[PDB]
RNA sequence: AAUCCGGUUAAUAUUCCGGAACCAGAAGGUGGAAUCAACACGGCAACGUAAAUGAAGUUGGAGACGUCGGCGGGAGCCCUGGGAAGAGUUCUCUUUUCUUUUUAACAAACCACACCCUGAAAUCGGUUUAUCCGGAGCUAGGGUAUGGUGUUUGGAAGAGUUCAGCGGCUGAAUCCGGUGCGCUCUCGACGGCCCUUGAAAAUCCAACGGAAGUUGUUUUCACAUCUGGUCGUACUCAUAACCGCAGCAGGUCUCCAAGGUGAACAGCCUCUAGUUGAUAGAACAAUGUAGAUAAGGGAAGUCGGCAAAAUGGAUCCGUAACUUCGGGAUAAGGAUUGGCUCUAAGGGUAUCAACUUAGAACU
C-alpha cells in the first residue's frame, strides 16, 4: 500500500481510469482516511482537518464508487 | 451419545484445546443435534459449550521469594549449588570492571587528566590496578596533586 | 482530581446494601500508601444521593480496588451469588442481579 | 508419503478400486460361481510393494 | 525469481474466500529525461542524483562456502511497574491472584568496523573483554558508503482479542512504560586452530572497449496494459497408520521448546497442549521379581568385597611419593552450610536500575 501526502494527487489519481472504488474511514480520532483502489495499490490520504474532509469527498469525482465505513 | 466430534469442532472454534472444552452435560441432545461448525458456533453464542479458564499458576510464592532473595536471603554456603565462577563468571566482573573504568577515564579527560596521565591510567588500570571506580579516583586524586 | 462512582440504586432499592456498611467499609479499608484511615484530602468519599458511592482522588487510584473493595463485603454480608459489580462507563461500576 | 509421482498415484488409485466389496447383482446371476472377493487386501496387513 | 494477514470445511489451505502485495516475460502507449556543445550534471574527494545510447571482444564480481571461542546489535520469548476489562479468593489477610491487552508480507521516509578531506604526531598516543593501530599519515575535526528482524507512517482496525447489553444488531476497551552474564534465532566486528585451509554449475550484475547512430534519435526513469502450463498437496510419521509375521517394552532423520528449584536442556514439581491408554475383581500362603531397614560384630562369607553399603554440591584451609615438569590432584586429610533482622561494599544520569560476594548478631 500507498501514503499518499497531497489532496491534488489523490484527487489525480482517482481521476485516472486505473481507480475503481473508494472508501472513507472515519476513525475514533477524528482524523478520514481516504482510499482508493487502484489496478497496482490502495492509495490512501490521511485527513485529519475536517473541512478538508467533506470538501475533498464532494470533489471526489461523481461516477468514482465511493463507500462508507 | 457420542460427543467426540462436537468437541473436536468446538476446540478449534473455540482456539483452545479439548481439555479446555465444556460442553453443558444438561444439553446433550441438541449439543449431538449440533454436527457442523456454524451449529458449534451457534452454541458458543448461546452458552451451551464454554471455554474453561486456564488452570491457575500463581507467582505469589516466587514473587515473593525474589523479593526475600534481594535483601540478602537464601544465598548462603548451604544454598550454593555452583561454583563461584558458575553463578558470576570472573570474566563478567572483569569485563564490565574495565567498562566502568575505561568510562569514567576518558569522562575526566575529555572533562580535563590530560592526554599522558590517561594513557598512563589505562594500562594500570588493564594491569589489575584500581579495584574498583573508587579506587581508581582515590588513585587520580592523589596523582598530579602530589606534583602540583 | 479523578472522581469514581458506584452506584448501589438496586442495593438500596431491595434494601441490600445501605450507605453506612458502604461509606464506613470503604472508609476503614482504603489502602492509601498501605494505611488505613490515612485518607486526608488526597482521597475523600462524598456521597450525593441515597444511591451513590461517590470518590474523588487527587492521586492514582484504581476503580479496580474499587471493585475489589466492593467484593470483598458483598462475600462478608454472604449474597455475592445473587450481586456482582459490573463497569459500565469510565470509573463507574454498580451492581447486578443473576 | 506425502510427495508421491504420478506414477504411484495411478497404482495406487487402481489398488483402492481394486479393494473393494463385489456388486450384490452378481450373486444372483446364472451360473454365477462368485460370492467374495477373494483378492481384497488391508493396509496393515498386506503391502501392494510398489 | 516471486505471498502475506484474517476468515472459511464434517474432512483442504502460504493453494479456497476477503483484503493486501510480489515476480518474470511481452508489446506498444502516456508523462518526464538526454541530444544541432551527438550520448546528463554535482562533489577537492570518498561518491551522489528519476532518467543519463554502448555491438563484437575481453575481464571482474556475485552465486560460493570450514570449525571453535568469547563480545556487541536486533527479533521473539521470559521477566516487570501502572491503567483498563472480566474471572478466582475473601473466618482473617492480601490497592492481589489469574486471564485479556495483538499488528503480517509489502510500500515510503529515516537512521555510525571500512573509505575520503584538512593536519602532521615522542613528554608517543588511540584503543578492545581479548594488543592491535599510526610519517604507507595516528589522535582530533568534518565528510562518504553500507542500512533492517530499527523508528515513524501506509497496510490497519474495519481485523483479531476481551467484556457489557439487545433480538443478526448495539456499546465500550484493545493503554503508557521499564529491565538483563536470561533463552532461542539471527546479525556485526573480531580472536584461535590446521603437514586438515574447509564444492561446482545454472543464473545475475558490472567494468574495459568503441561498432553503430526544425526533424529525428535514444531513455537499466516514473506510470498504467496482458499473461503465468504440468505433477505432488488427505492422513500417520509412531508404546496402534513405517520396519521387526502383530495394534511387538525393539529400531527409524530432523524443527519449535513456558515457570520454580539449581551451575544446568540435570533430577524433582507446575502452566499451555495431550492423555487417563496397558483384562479386571477380591484376597494377602509358601517360593519368587522389584525395592526398603536391621541390635552387637565388621569380610569371619566367597575362587574373588560378587552384590550392597559408604562417599558425594558448594565455600575455606590443606595436600605426599613420583614426574616426560605439563601433571599427579577433587591426592590424601580438616572445617563450614538453615531461617530471620541487619548493615558493608561493588554500577548509571540529587535520582534510577541490578544479582554478586563479605561479615555482624539473633534464632
Amino acid at each position: 500500500p500507498r501514503q499518499i501526502s497531497d489532496i491534488k494527487q489523490f484527487l489525480e489519481i482517482a481521476r485516472r481510469k486505473d481507480a475503481t472504488s473508494a472508501r472513507i474511514k472515519k476513525n475514533t480520532n477524528k482524523d478520514v482516511k481516504f482510499k482508493l483502489r487502484c489496478s497496482k495499490y490502495l492509495y490512501t490520504l490521511v485527513v485529519a482537518d475536517a473541512k478538508k474532509a467533506e470538501k475533498l469527498r464532494q470533489s471526489l469525482p461523481p461516477d468514482l464508487t465511493v463507500t462508507e465505513v | 451419545a457420542n460427543l467426540r466430534t462436537q468437541k473436536r469442532l468446538a476446540a478449534s472454534v473455540l482456539k483452545c484445546g479439548k481439555r479446555k472444552v465444556w460442553m453443558d452435560p444438561n444439553e446433550i441432545s441438541e449439543i449431538s443435534n449440533a454436527n457442523s461448525r456454524q451449529n458449534v458456533r451457534k452454541l458458543i453464542k448461546d452458552g451451551l459449550v464454554i471455554r474453561k479458564p486456564n488452570l491457575m499458576h500463581s507467582r505469589f510464592r516466587i514473587r515473593k521469594t525474589h523479593a526475600a532473595k534481594r535483601l540478602g536471603r537464601h544465598t548462603g554456603y548451604g544454598k550454593r549449588k555452583g561454583t563461584a565462577e558458575a553463578r558470576m563468571p570472573s570474566a563478567v566482573v572483569w569485563m564490565r570492571r574495565q567498562r566502568v573504568l575505561r568510562r569514567l577515564l576518558r569522562k575526566y579527560r575529555e572533562s580535563g587528566i590530560d592526554k599522558h596521565l590517561y594513557h598512563t591510567l589505562y594500562l594500570e588500570a588493564k594491569g589489575n590496578t584500581f579495584k574498583h571506580k573508587r579506587a581508581l579516583i582515590e588513585h587520580i586524586q592523589r596523582a598530579k596533586a602530589e606534583a602540583n | 482530581s479523578n472522581k469514581y462512582i458506584i452506584d448501589a440504586t438496586a442495593a438500596v432499592n431491595d434494601k441490600i446494601f445501605d450507605v453506612a456498611a458502604f461509606e464506613k467499609y470503604l472508609i476503614d479499608r482504603i489502602k492509601v500508601d498501605g494505611k488505613t484511615g490515612n485518607l486526608g484530602s488526597s482521597v475523600v468519599v462524598s456521597r450525593e444521593g441515597s444511591s451513590k458511592i461517590a470518590v474523588i482522588a487527587h492521586i492514582d487510584f484504581s476503580g479496580r480496588y474499587l471493585k475489589y473493595l466492593t467484593k470483598k463485603f458483598l462475600k462478608k454480608h454472604s449474597l455475592r451469588d445473587w450481586l456482582r459489580v459490573v463497569s459500565t462507563k469510565k470509573g463507574v461500576y454498580e451492581l447486578r442481579y443473576y | 508419503p506425502s510427495h508421491k509421482s504420478f506414477r504411484t498415484k495411478q497404482k495406487l488409485a487402481k489398488a483402492a478400486r481394486q479393494n473393494r466389496p463385489i456388486p450384490q447383482w452378481i450373486r444372483l446371476r446364472t451360473g454365477n460361481t462368485v460370492h467374495y472377493n477373494m483378492k481384497r487386501r488391508h493396509w496393515r496387513r498386506t503391502k501392494l510393494n510398489i
